[PDB]
Formats: C-alpha cells, structure tokens, sequence
C-alpha cells in the first residue's frame, strides 16, 4: 500500500523530467530517464487508471524519440509505426475524436516514410506508405512520395525541408495538451527542501 | 490474458 504510493510518486516525477528533457531537446537525458521509468513498470503502481494516461504519452514520445533509428524495434515495425499504434490507443483511451488526432496522425505517417527515404530504405518506405497511407492522405502526396521512392530523389523539397526536431516538438505539443497540470509531489517537496 | 503491465506500457525498445 505504501510502496504503490511512492512508486506512483516516483513514476510521475520522472515522467515530468522526461517531458522537460524532451521539450528542451535533451534526448540523451530523455532516454536515461525513460530507462528508469521502464524499470519501474514491474513494480506495483496501483489501479491502472491512475497511470495509464501518462504512460501512453510516454510510450508515444519514446517511439518518436527513437524514430530515426531504424535499427531499433518496440514491436518484433519501425519506431514511428509503433508510435502510430500508440496514437490510436491514445485516441480511444483518451476519448478523442478522429478529427482531433488527424493532423498528428498525418505528421507521424509522413515522418515514418521520410525517415526511411532519408536512410535510402526505399522498400521499407514503400511498404509503410502502402500500409498506413492507403486507407488514409491525399493521392497527390502518395504519388509524390511514390515517385520520390522510385527515383530515389532525396533532393525533392518534401524530403529536403523535413525537420525531425520540428516534427517531434510538434508531437510533444499535441501529447502534452491532454495531460493534467499537477506538479509532481516529489518536485514540490524538493523545492521546499532546498 | 497473460499480458503484463510492463508489456502493455513498454517504454524502452525491445531490440536496439
């Protein structure tokens, strides 16, 4: 009973510091804090609803933060494909409309294809474009990305102008908007102690 | 069923 409470305090504090690190573009720190949170997941945390929301947001951010490492897997799927799955889960569990998550779904799918193209993984880019963009977005963009792949044209403006920093900061901005504002109890007590 | 809490909410990548 006591350990659960502290465990949640600890998870929530490190969630707060992970966001702070992600928001400051300190991804090395983000990953170190992520690994601490990962190790916490095997300990009792109380009712699953008390932590489900922050954990979904942290899952999505963790997959986005690894989005450029195609030598990395969260599902036996490239990291940005995994993030798409988590985004769907967030839509359902957070009781969001399709319209509210549409522009974010669009950013992640476009990022998933563009990263494959940037690493010259044209076959992976093609399979991702067919799996996630066939049944959602516009035919001209599909056609543009297809032709970029067929021609291996990394010089195309869609590729050249893509910024992964901007992409993941936009993703953090959307994900954060669905979180409560309470400052973590541990951080409060640390301010009072110092 | 057999899914664990750590599995459902896995944060770190399985293969890196």
């Amino acid at each position: 009973r006591l350990e659960e409470a502290v465990n949640r305090w600890v998870l929530k504090f490190y969630f707060h510091e992970a966001l702070r690190a992600f928001r400051g573009s300190r991804y090395g720190d983000f990953r170190q804090i992520r690994d601490i949170m990962q190790a916490l997941l095997v300990r009792p945390l109380g009712k699953e609803h008390t932590v489900s929301r922050l954990l979904r947001v942290m899952q999505c951010l963790s997959r986005i933060e690894e989005g450029e490492n195609l030598d990395c897997s969260f599902d036996m799927l490239t990291p940005l494909e995994s993030a798409i799955n988590v985004l769907e889960m967030i839509k359902t569990e957070f009781t969001l409309t399709e319209a509210v998550v549409e522009s974010s779904r669009k950013l992640v799918k476009e990022a998933a294809v563009i990263i494959c193209i940037k690493n010259k993984e044209f076959e992976k880019a093609s399979k991702i474009l067919k799996k996630h963009m066939s049944k959602d977005t516009t035919q001209k963009l599909r056609n543009d990305l297809l032709n970029i792949i067929r021609e291996k044209n990394l010089a195309h403006p869609v590729i050249q102008n893509f910024s992964y920093e901007t992409f993941q900061q936009k993703m953090l901005r959307f994900l954060e908007s669905h979180l409560d504002d309470a400052e973590p109890y541990l951080l409060t007590m640390a301010k009072k102690a110092l | 069923s057999q899914e664990t809490f750590e599995e459902k909410y896995r944060l770190s990548p399985t293969l890196s």
